[PDB]
């Protein structure tokens, strides 16, 4: 039971980062204008 | 010639158009419209049902109604001077002959007002989609409100023209028939949720796939031939959202027809089935396998529950002639409640 | 420009007009200012107004009221409302305050220049001028720090605040040693808003609400002064829209977050919203019922603790899933309950059985009935009671009334924060018009079958 | 100048309404019960009609 | 120095990710928001499918009275459902790691919270999917505010009303008849048929499928002629094309003549958004109607309201309806209550 | 028609209007 | 038209101390007694039947007024105004600080005749509304 | 609760923060 909520943590702040990371990399700049 | 001199006055480009169609529509119409008002403001149901309907009595619009007829009347078509009322308004009045002046005007009413998509379309030089989109509400109108009580024990049990009055007719046919659990119905709610869901897409879809056609941030202004808003954008969007998306506009358009119409014809096959208690109530497995087994429980059978006590207690008060007497002890409740 | 020609906004949309014309901008924040204040003078008289001396505060109807007397203004011991002057006070005030501040915004909306730019440089500014920005948000922040250590200063010298959890009933008390602990402050950001833990919503002691203040007053103007003297980094440069339309839509998230806190507040807490004002939450008026029905009975002579229901859980006692004794029935749900009223009959493993059986006290009785008898359930036309309820009792309670109107509110202004920001993209990136007909993005893309 | 036969005939009509309830010729007109006419001294329950065809007398009565 | 930075960063490694994830080559664009989405919409669809069809039956009013709501348990398409979460728990957070065993977290109904708040993670995270879609191809940006009515409403029905109830096990049952039976019960405790915005809501989805209707009825009639006889008209129109399919002032005409002149739009602009507008606001309002039932501000009580000279009560259709309410009321969870008033 | 149309909504609207707000004044 | 004492008095009521009655009986009363039933205690409800069987009974004014300045169980054998509302208690119970003799006459000529206009409905609950 | 979670955590969290400052420079 511990190990599954060392995986799902594992799992949500992975996908977490990348969506916050991920949104802080200049995401205005990413438009058809540009 | 005179008929044709007739024709020709009828279909005179007014400010509101008349026609034929008019001949019928615009007297039932009124009339219609205004037994609603008139009942609603002043006249009663204290010798149908018991209960005050009027604003004169103390209703606001929300518990205001024209009530159905008595349950003695039957199928009466309750002419003024039919043998009930013998001419006497009053009587009338207090029988419940204004619901059934409503309900046969504003039956005749809708014929007129379908006859009149009809011809403003012949005129005009139009597909007549319009009219049988309308047929639509039209078999609502006719298997709720003239078919169910027709099948029925009289006009008693057919919708009361009124807010709350056609949220008892709803509860009581939740109760009486488990109308939720009637496929039909549930088609009807998909037709519903649907149409409104395509009304809400589309608007939305159109206004924001539009092209840039003015200067100013007040795009309504820029507004041919040309498409206002682009097609393909909007494909191109729903595609990668949802994976699927429209591509013609004309199927389009009939498409966002044909959901909603259909939704409400379905739900009549329903009402149909009901006027004549044909019910979708129950699960006949289920039934059997909880007779047998006291452990085994489903929303469904909760539901079941749930009809029976709506029935009880709304019986005594809903149905007065009846004289039904439930003493407290016979009452289905659950602990405690 | 005040037409569709020279703005190109329409008379609806005719607010979008003011976006950079600062001195009429100012001239509308100011005189929505005068709006706000001008209610609340307004209002807390009419409250004043209609108060009458031997009633309860939710049985009237009043949640400005409430407010004042939990910082302590005009109650004696138990939550009575005593002096009702200060009140009276506090709404003058307000109201001529209001008189002031609605003169300024008539001044700048239609007296004033409309650019500040130029007569002035201190007061006026652009949009994409971040420095600028930043300096007014920690003047702002500054001040909100200043205001935290308002309500610190009022609690912990001037009188104090009302505490419900004052040992001898609620009583107004000077908070003599706040809480300065990180690990507990802290706690409560870092916790689960679900049952039993309620993030910061689950503050139950008036040293924890000061202390949190003031870390909240010393965070606020060390951040007023970090912004005020520097620029922002190049990351937030890169990741953030720089626009009037965007600073309006993250505020309006921001809002719409904080109105949601703010009904969780009103519908849960009983600290910050002392039951005796405010009146009883759900939870506690369940709690109440469940306990006023085991006295009675047990009075009639039931062994309450082995007392089986019809289900075979207790009756009136049975236990939580993590072990705790708790009321039986329905309100099981409800048993992360903490009231100052029930805590006495509390022991380490939950409700104490013996002092359950011996140690109930008439006042506290009085309380159960009192709150299961006002439980937050009325109609929209205030008619008091469940759903099937007869007209008789005039009554919604207060906690209904806040923490509706707060979701309402906060729901809207998440829709707004929405439209905005998707507004503010759009326009930042340059097609908030529409779709250019020689520069169609799609038709320069490959298909996607 | 469309003003004039309307401020004569529209509080004409509005007064006439306000009159039709007043005098209580509403109640006459639609047989609806006066808050006192609901219960009279003899029958104490609701007064439904159970005949289709004489409900006159019934009503009479 | 303007608005928005113009500028990249040079073939990086995480520029290449940053650039597949928003990649409007994707045959289903997965952004940032699809970064969220994707992960959490098929955790929850997977234990969906799963519970939907084997899970044992749950406790759901927490009083030891398990309700069987899978297709291998008894059920059928109609009656199954994932049985919301143990009364019990209430609104307490209930993992499968804070549980001894999976066959607990089947018993208290731990599927149902994690269906739920994966379900409505994903679902927010779609709304912002459509947004930035948007952004990405140049579009205007507000389909995820009409978007955002019914992921109001899902929120209300899943999370806010548990939350104003103090319990999970009061949030709408996945299930065609469990939703009838959330219906039923909501309207013996909060009479929502009496409550102005529900009204609203179907103000919203009767007038959306009129306008719906309406709209379609309008246009199918004024198609203009581009095909044969007995051929399907909708070959008369090609993806891409220009030239607009039916005559607008043909239609613009026919509506002005059905009612009056001045009844009818002639901006189409003007139009749709009036039919995406309509339905949104309908339900916008009937999800706030939710939510705030779910803080027990209930429908309009007129019970008892009509009262005559000597001071009886003078039923009215609301009287009915509240008998109704009554039998409901009193009839659901009969095992559930040990006190005569229900406060939760 | 115009004329016998716009009457035929109006004229009963505002009798009706007057009845009403008599109505209100109506006590037990 | 009510009982005024245990020895037959009978004075009738002006519909002017029935407005004032029914309207501090909702103000005061009229939770629990919402509707007179008593939802902190079902089995002593305000019904005439229940009032009639008490000891002393409540049938009459003077006993019901009686009952508001020094409550009763309903065995008379011990006092409830630590509990129960009252004049005795008013101290504790501050909503019963601005009532009068003629108010409790009035509080009282309500709950005496509503049974005999609503009949069944007075302190018979869900059942009959 | 374990030290492991925060571990775990805050590792992964330090990955993709130092990716993303690589970008950033
Ligand atoms: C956008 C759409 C998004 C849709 C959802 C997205 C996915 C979210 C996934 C996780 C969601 C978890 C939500 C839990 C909220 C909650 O249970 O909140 C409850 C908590 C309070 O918790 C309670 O806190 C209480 C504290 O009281 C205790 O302490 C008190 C101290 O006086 C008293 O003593 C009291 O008696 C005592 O019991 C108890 O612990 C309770 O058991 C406990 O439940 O509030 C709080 O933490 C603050 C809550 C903040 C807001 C909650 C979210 C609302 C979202 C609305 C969106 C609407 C618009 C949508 C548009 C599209
Ligand atoms: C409380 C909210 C609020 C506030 C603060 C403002 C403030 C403002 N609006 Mg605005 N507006 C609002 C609501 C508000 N509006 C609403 C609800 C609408 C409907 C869509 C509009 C539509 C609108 C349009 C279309 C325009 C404005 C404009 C303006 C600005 C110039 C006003 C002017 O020249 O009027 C002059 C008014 C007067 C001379 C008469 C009023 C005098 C005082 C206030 C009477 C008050 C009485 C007194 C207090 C006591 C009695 C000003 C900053 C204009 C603008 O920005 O142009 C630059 C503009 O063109 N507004
Ligand atoms: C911090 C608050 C805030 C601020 C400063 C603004 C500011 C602005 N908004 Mg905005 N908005 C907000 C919150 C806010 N909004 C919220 C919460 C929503 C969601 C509902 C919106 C939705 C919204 C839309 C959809 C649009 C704007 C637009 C605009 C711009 C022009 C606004 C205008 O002329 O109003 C004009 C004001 C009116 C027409 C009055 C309408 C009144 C509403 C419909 C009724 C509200 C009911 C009310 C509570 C009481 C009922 C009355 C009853 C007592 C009789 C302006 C920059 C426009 C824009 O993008 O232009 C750039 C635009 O199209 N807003
Ligand atoms: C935070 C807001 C808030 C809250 C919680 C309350 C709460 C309360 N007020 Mg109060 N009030 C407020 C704001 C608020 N008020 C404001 C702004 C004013 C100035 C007009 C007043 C003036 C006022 C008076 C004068 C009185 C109260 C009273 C009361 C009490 C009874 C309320 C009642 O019957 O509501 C009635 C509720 C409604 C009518 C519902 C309103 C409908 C809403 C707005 C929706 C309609 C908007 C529409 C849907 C928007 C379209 C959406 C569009 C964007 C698409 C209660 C404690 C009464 C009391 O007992 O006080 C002693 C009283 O006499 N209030
Ligand atoms: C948000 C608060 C706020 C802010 C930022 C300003 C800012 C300003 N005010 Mg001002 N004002 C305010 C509130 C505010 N006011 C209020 C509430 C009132 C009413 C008492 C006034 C009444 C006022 C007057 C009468 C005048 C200003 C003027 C000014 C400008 C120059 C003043 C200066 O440098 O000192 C400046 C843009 C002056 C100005 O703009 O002259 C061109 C000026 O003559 N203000
Ligand atoms: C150093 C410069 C400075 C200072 C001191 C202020 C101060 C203020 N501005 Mg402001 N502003 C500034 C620069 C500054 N601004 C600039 C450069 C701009 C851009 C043009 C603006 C634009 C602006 C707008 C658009 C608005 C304000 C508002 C406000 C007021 C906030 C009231 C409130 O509820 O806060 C929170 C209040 C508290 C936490 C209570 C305590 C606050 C302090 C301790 C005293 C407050 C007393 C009273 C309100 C004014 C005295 C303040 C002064 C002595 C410092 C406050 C008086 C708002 C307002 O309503 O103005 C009246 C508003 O709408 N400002
Ligand atoms: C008044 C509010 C306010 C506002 C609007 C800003 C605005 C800003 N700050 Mg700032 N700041 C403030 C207060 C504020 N600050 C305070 C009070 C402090 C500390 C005294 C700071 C300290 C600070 C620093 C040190 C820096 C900024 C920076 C910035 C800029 C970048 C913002 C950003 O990327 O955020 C995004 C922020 C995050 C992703 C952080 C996440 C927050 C963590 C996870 C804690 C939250 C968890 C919590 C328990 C759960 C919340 C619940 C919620 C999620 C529902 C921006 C202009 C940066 C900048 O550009 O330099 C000037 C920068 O380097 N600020
Ligand atoms: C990560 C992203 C996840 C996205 C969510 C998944 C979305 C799945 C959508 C599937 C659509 C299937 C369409 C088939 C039919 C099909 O392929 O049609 C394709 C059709 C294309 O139309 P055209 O304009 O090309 O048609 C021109 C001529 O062929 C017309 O005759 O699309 C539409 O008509 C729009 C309506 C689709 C909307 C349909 C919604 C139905 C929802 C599903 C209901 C049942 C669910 C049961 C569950 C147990
Ligand atoms: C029955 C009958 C008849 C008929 C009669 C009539 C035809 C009547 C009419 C009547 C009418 C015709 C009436 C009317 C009425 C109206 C009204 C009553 C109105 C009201 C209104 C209101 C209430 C308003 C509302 C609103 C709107 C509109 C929107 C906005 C908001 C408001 C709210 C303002 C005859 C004799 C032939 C024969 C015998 C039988
Ligand atoms: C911009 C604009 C606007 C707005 C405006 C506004 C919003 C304003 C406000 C204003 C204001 C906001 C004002 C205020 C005022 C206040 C006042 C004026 C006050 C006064 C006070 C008093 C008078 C008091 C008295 C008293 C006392 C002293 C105490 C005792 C009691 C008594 C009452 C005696 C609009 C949209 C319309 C449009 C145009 C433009
Ligand atoms: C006084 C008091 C207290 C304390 C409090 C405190 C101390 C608080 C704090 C609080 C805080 C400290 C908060 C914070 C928050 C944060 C947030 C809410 C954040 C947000 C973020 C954002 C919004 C971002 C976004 C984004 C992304 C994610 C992507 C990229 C882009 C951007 C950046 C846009 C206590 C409890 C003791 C008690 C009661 C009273
Ligand atoms: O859990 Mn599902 O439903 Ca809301 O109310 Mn109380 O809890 Mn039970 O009773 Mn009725
Ligand atoms: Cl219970
Ligand atoms: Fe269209």
């Amino acid at each position: 039971m511990f190990t599954l909520k060392i995986f799902v943590y594992s799992c949500v702040a992975f996908f977490c980062s990348l969506f916050i990371f991920g949104f802080l990399s200049n995401d205005p700049s990413r438009n058809p204008n540009r | 010639g005179w008929f044709d001199l007739l024709d020709d006055w009828l279909k005179r480009d007014r400010f509101v158009f008349i026609g034929w169609s008019g001949i019928l529509l615009f007297p039932c119409a009124y009339l219609a419209l205004g037994a609603w008002f008139t009942g609603t403001t002043f006249v009663s149901s204290w010798y149908t049902h018991g209960l005050a309907s009027s604003y004169l009595e103390g209703c606001n619009f929300l518990t205001a109604a024209v009530s159905s007829p008595a349950n003695s009347m039957g199928h009466s078509l309750l002419f003024l001077w039919g043998p009930e009322a013998q001419g006497d308004f009053t009587r009338w009045c207090q029988i419940g002959g204004l619901w059934t002046f409503t309900a046969l005007h504003g039956s005749f009413g809708l014929i007129g007002f379908c006859l009149r998509q009809f011809e403003i379309a012949r005129l005009v030089g139009l597909r007549p989609y319009n009219a049988i989109a309308f047929s639509g509400p039209i078999a609502v109108f006719v298997s709720v409100f003239l078919l169910y009580p027709l099948g029925q024990a009289s006009w008693f049990f057919a919708p009361s023209f009124g807010v709350a009055a056609i949220f008892r007719f709803l509860l009581f046919l939740q109760g009486f028939h488990n109308w939720t659990l009637n496929p039909f119905h549930m088609m009807g709610v998909a037709g519903i949720l649907g149409g409104a869901l395509l009304c809400a897409i589309h608007g939305a879809t159109v206004e924001n796939t539009l092209f840039e056609d003015g200067e100013a941030s007040d795009t309504f202004r820029a507004f041919q031939s040309e498409e206002t808003y682009s097609m393909v954008t909007a494909n191109r969007f729903w595609s990668q959202i949802f994976g699927v998306a429209f591509a013609n506009k004309r199927w389009l358009h009939f498409f966002l027809l044909f959901v909603p119409v259909t939704g409400l014809w379905v739900s009549s096959i329903g009402i149909v089935g009901l006027a004549l208690n044909l019910r979708a109530y129950d699960f006949v497995s289920q039934e059997i396998r909880a007779a047998e087994d006291p452990e085994f429980e489903t929303f469904y059978t909760k539901n079941i529950l749930l009809n029976e006590g709506i029935r009880a207690w709304m019986a005594a008060q809903d149905q007065p002639h009846e004289n039904f007497v439930f003493p407290e002890e016979v009452l289905p409740r659950g602990n405690a409640l | 420009g005040r037409s569709i020609e020279s703005t190109g906004f329409a008379w609806w949309s005719g607010n979008a007009r003011l976006i950079n014309l600062s001195g009429k901008l100012l001239g509308a924040h100011v005189a929505h200012a005068g709006l706000i204040v001008f209610w609340t003078g307004a209002m807390t008289l009419f409250e004043t107004s209609h108060f009458i001396p031997e009633k309860p505060l939710y049985e009237q109807g009043m949640i400005l009221l409430p407010h004042l007397a939990t910082l302590g203004w005009g109650v004696a011991p138990g939550g009575e409302i005593v002096n009702t002057y200060p009140y009276f006070a506090t709404g003058v005030i307000h109201l001529v305050s209001s008189a002031v501040l609605g003169f300024g915004g008539i001044y700048h909306s239609i007296v004033g220049p409309d650019v500040l730019e130029d007569s002035f440089s201190f007061f006026g500014y652009d949009w994409r001028d971040k420095n600028k920005m930043t300096t007014i948000l920690g003047i702002h922040l500054i001040l909100l720090g200043i205001g935290a250590f308002l309500l610190v200063i009022k609690a912990l010298f001037i009188g104090g605040i009302y505490d419900t959890w004052a040992p001898g009933g609620g009583d107004i008390r000077f908070i003599t040693n706040p809480t300065l602990n990180p690990a507990i402050i802290f706690s409560y950001l870092l916790k689960s808003p679900f049952g039993g833990e309620g993030w910061i919503v689950g503050v139950n002691n008036m040293e924890d609400v000061i202390g949190g203040h003031i870390w909240i007053g010393v965070t606020c103007v060390i951040g007023g002064i970090w912004h005020i003297l520097t620029r922002p980094f190049s990351w937030a440069r890169r990741a953030f829209v720089w626009s009037g339309e965007a600073y309006l839509s993250y505020s309006l998230g921001a809002l719409a977050l904080m109105g949601q806190t703010a009904a969780e507040y009103a519908w849960y807490n009983n600290t910050v919203y002392p039951s005796e004002f405010y009146g009883p939450t759900a939870a506690e008026a369940s709690q109440a019922q469940a306990f006023t029905f085991l006295v009675r009975d047990q009075r009639l002579g039931a062994n309450i603790a082995s007392t089986q229901g019809p289900t075979g859980l207790g009756k009136y006692l049975m236990r939580s899933p993590t072990g705790e004794v708790i009321l039986g029935g329905e309100t099981m749900r409800f048993w992360d309950l903490r009231a100052p009223w029930l805590e006495p009959l509390r022991s380490s493993n939950g409700l104490d059985l013996n002092k359950i059986k011996n140690d109930i006290q008439p006042w506290q009785e009085r309380r159960a009935a009192e709150y299961m008898t006002h439980a937050p359930l009325g109609s929209l036309n205030s008619v008091g009671g469940v759903a099937t309820e007869i007209n008789s009792v005039n009554y919604v309670s207060p906690r209904s009334w806040l923490t509706t109107s707060h979701f309402f509110l906060g729901f809207f202004i998440f829709i707004g924060h929405l439209w905005h920001a998707g507004r503010a993209r759009a326009a930042a990136a340059g097609f908030e018009k529409g779709i250019n007909r020689e520069n169609e993005p799609v038709l320069s893309m490959r298909p996607l079958d | 100048r469309y003003w004039v036969i309307h401020s004569i005939t529209i509080p004409s009509l509005f007064i006439a309404g306000w009159l039709f309830v007043s005098t209580g010729l509403a109640y006459d007109v639609f047989g609806t019960p006066r808050p006192n006419e609901y219960f009279s001294e003899n029958r104490q329950q609701v007064p439904l009609i159970n005949d289709r065809f004489n409900a006159r007398e019934e009503l009479d009565d | 120095m303007t608005v928005t930075l113009e500028r990249r960063e040079s073939t990086s490694l995480w520029e290449r990710f940053c650039s597949w994830i928003t990649s409007t080559e994707n045959r289903l664009y997965i952004g940032w928001f699809g970064v969220l989405m994707i992960p959490c919409l098929l955790t929850a669809t997977t234990v969906f499918i799963i519970a939907f069809i084997a899970a044992p039956p749950v406790d759901i009013d927490g009083i030891r009275e398990p309700v069987s709501g899978s297709l291998l348990y008894g059920n059928n398409i109609i009656t199954g459902a994932v049985v919301p979460t143990s009364n019990a728990i209430g609104l307490h957070l209930y993992p499968i790691w804070e549980a001894a065993s999976l066959d607990e977290w089947l018993y208290n109904g731990g599927p149902y919270q994690l269906v739920v708040l994966h379900f409505l993670l994903g679902v927010a995270a779609y709304m912002g999917r459509e947004w930035e879609l948007s952004y990405r191809l140049g579009m205007r940006p507000w389909i995820c505010v009409a978007f955002s009515a019914p992921v109001a409403a899902a929120t209300a029905v899943f999370l806010i009303y548990p939350i104003g109830q103090g319990s999970f096990s009061d949030g709408m049952p996945l299930g065609i008849s469990g939703t009838f039976n959330f219906m039923l019960v909501f309207q013996a405790e909060h009479n929502i048929l009496m409550h102005p915005f529900h009204m609203a809501g179907v103000a919203g989805v009767f007038g959306g499928a009129l306008f719906s209707a309406m709209h379609g009825s309008l246009v199918t009639s004024s198609l203009i002629r581009e095909t044969t006889e007995n051929e399907s008209p909708n070959y008369g129109y090609k993806l891409g094309q220009e030239e607009e399919t039916y005559n607008i002032v043909a239609a613009h005409g026919y509506f002005g003549r059905l009612i009056f002149q001045y009844a009818s739009f002639n901006n189409s602009r003007a139009l749709h958004f009036f039919l995406g507008l309509w339905p949104v606001v309908g339900i916008w309002l009937t999800s706030i109607g939710i939510s705030t039932m779910a803080f027990n501000l209930n429908g309009l009580n007129f019970n008892q309201s009509i009262v005559d000279s000597q001071g009886r009560v003078i039923n009215t259709w609301a009287d009915i309806i509240n008998r109704a309410n009554l039998g409901i009321e009193v009839m659901h969870e009969r095992n559930a209550h040990n006190f005569p008033l229900d406060l939760a | 028609f115009r004329w016998l149309a716009i009457h035929g909504l109006a004229i009963p609207t505002v009798f009706f209007f007057g009845a009403i707000t008599a109505m209100q004044f109506i006590q037990r | 038209e009510v009982a005024k004492d245990t020895n037959g008095g009978i004075l009738n009521i002006a519909p002017e101390q029935l407005k004032r009655g029914k309207r501090l009986f909702n103000s005061h009363c009229s939770s629990c007694h919402v509707g007179g039933i008593t939802k902190t205690n079902p089995n002593i409800g305000l019904d005439l039947e229940s009032l009639s069987l008490a000891t002393p009974p409540r049938n009459n004014l003077d006993a019901l007024v009686d009952y508001m300045k020094n409550p009763t169980t309903y065995d008379g054998s011990e006092s409830i105004a630590q509990i129960h509302p009252s004049i005795a208690s008013s101290d504790i119970f501050p909503k019963m600080r601005d009532l009068s003799e003629d108010d409790l006459y009035a509080i009282a000529a309500h709950i005496l005749t509503q049974p005999q206009i609503q009949a069944e409905k007075w302190g018979g609950g869900k059942i009959y509304y | 609760l374990l030290a492991a979670a925060l571990a775990l955590v805050a590792v992964v969290f330090a990955v993709v923060l130092a990716l993303f400052a690589a970008w950033a420079a």
